[PDB]
RNA sequence: GAUAGCCCCGUAGAUUCGUUCCUAUGGUUCGAUCCUUCCCAGUAAAACGCGGCGUGUUCGAAUUCUGAUCGCUUUUACGCG
RNA sequence: UCCAUGGAUCUCCGAUCGGGAAACCGUAUCCAAGCUCCGUGGCUAGUCUGCGCUCUUUGGACUUUGAAAACUUAGCGAACUGAAACAUCUAAGUAGCUAAAGGAAGGGAAAUCAACCGAGACCCCGUUAGUAGCGGCGAGCGAGAGCGGAUUUGGGAUUUUA
């Protein structure tokens, strides 16, 4: 997979890379510990996205990038930042049947991560997040 | 905006000068 | 002047007249800035600090929460004082290593 | 000022609540003597974990 | 050896001199964005004293630089007006 | 001889390792890996077989300090003199001193002007005019916007989104 991704862009040929890297994303490599931190150095977080979203909610089903609460706040703030609200909203209701920050306090946690401001119009997914997800 | 939203986007000046530069082609 | 070693929140002295009430004399003086050398307490060492404040100084240090969570503001904005740009940068350094 | 306090006090509301007090009287005493904490939001948040 | 276009040295100039038309390419491309850094404020005013305003400072001074004090301003209705 | 290039040597203070009465007096480390050098152990002497040193040099990292005329921007900040004497005012934010900076520095793309019309960063040069304003309304201090030239520039954060 290596061999065939370089062979896509080593040559830097954009789409090629853009196929290939969701062809990584569908060989669903390991998200375990360090094989997460490889995958999202293999989807990133927000920029782009495109081929790379898909990736993105691909990584979040992994397991989830519960890893942390804080590299959950990372990967939400990677979901609004590639001003991807459906997707966003996605791996939110994901992340929260997937024992998520424990919206009991995950509440008032996106509350408190929202007065930071960081993410911004994801306010609007955080109004899913109150009525619906 | 819910408040006092970005006060009109563009500078002031940076709108007249455009005003200006497109009214000029009539 | 002092201002190099305090952190005196950029309250500066100023030299200007003095007026007499009646006959309108001017006569040179300065105004020294309120400095009041404290013990403040910083929620990282927990352990107490002495420096010399103004008083301006001291209730933005109060606004803000204490000396640390004050501590951790403009670099460029406290760049007056170079042992002040150090103070902030040690503080930042061990809250990283509190994460 | 306010604060909040990390253990009920005399002549002062009950432990878990939200307090407003005179400034030296926070600063030089109850900061130190570690009874109350700012109510900046990185505090207010380890309060409820405390709890 | 006296006042030189043609006595002399240079001088004009012509020239020689070192003055543009040009690098791919592997090494692997943190594989050209498979990355993202801290924002409502002790802040604008305000009173007094000062002063910079080419306009003694609020007996009339308008904005204004600063010392001590004190300190303001706002998202929400049948999913939509 | 001499020109150009490039190489050799290249004493000292200023001075910057320490002292200093300027031109003089005192002086590297740590660690690797280099043959030579100097004993040490081997007793098994087997390239007879091996350890640990040194002076040194390489090659690093430890080991470490820079100055100017005017200009600029600031911090301070005066009197003589003027008013026919003088205390508000002028002299003058000049003289001078100190600090910082670069070859320029600053200044800079509107919480700005103007007046219901318009203008469009910044400076610099004419002009408005010694006008208006200030001032024991005295002496003197004395413009902004606007018009004419020099310049010619805005850029970024905005992001219209898949």
């Amino acid at each position: 997979a290596a061999a065939a991704a370089a062979a896509a862009a080593a040559a830097a040929a954009a789409a090629a890379a853009a196929a290939a890297a969701a062809a990584a994303a569908a060989a669903a490599a390991a998200a375990a510990a360090a094989a997460a931190a490889a995958a999202a150095a293999a989807a990133a977080a927000a920029a782009a996205a495109a081929a790379a979203a898909a990736a993105a909610a691909a990584a979040a089903a992994a397991a989830a990038a519960a890893a942390a609460a804080a590299a959950a706040a990372a990967a939400a703030a990677a979901a609004a930042a590639a001003a991807a609200a459906a997707a966003a909203a996605a791996a939110a209701a994901a992340a929260a049947a997937a024992a998520a920050a424990a919206a009991a306090a995950a509440a008032a946690a996106a509350a408190a991560a929202a007065a930071a401001a960081a993410a911004a119009a994801a306010a609007a997914a955080a109004a899913a997040a109150a009525a619906a997800a | 905006e819910m408040g006092a939203w970005k006060p009109l986007g563009i500078s002031a000046r940076r709108r007249a000068m455009l005003r200006k530069e497109v009214l000029t082609n009539g | 002047g002092r201002a190099k070693r305090g952190l005196y929140a950029g309250r500066h002295i100023q030299y200007g007249n003095r007026v007499s009430e009646d006959g309108g004399n001017k006569s040179r003086r300065c105004w020294k800035p309120n400095v009041q050398e404290k013990r403040l307490f910083s929620y990282i060492f927990d352990s107490h600090i002495k420096v010399k404040v103004t008083t301006h100084a001291l209730r933005c240090i109060d606004k803000a929460g204490g000396i640390d969570e004050y501590l951790l503001k403009t670099p460029y904005q406290k760049m007056d004082t170079e042992m002040g740009l150090y103070w902030k940068t040690k503080v930042e350094a061990r809250y990283a290593e509190l994460g | 000022l306010e604060v909040i306090l990390t253990t009920g006090i005399e002549k002062l509301g009950k432990a878990g609540e939200t307090v407003k007090v005179a400034p030296g009287y926070f600063r030089n005493h109850l900061m130190p003597k570690l009874l109350a904490v700012p109510n900046i939001d990185k505090y207010a948040y380890l309060i409820r974990e405390q709890r």
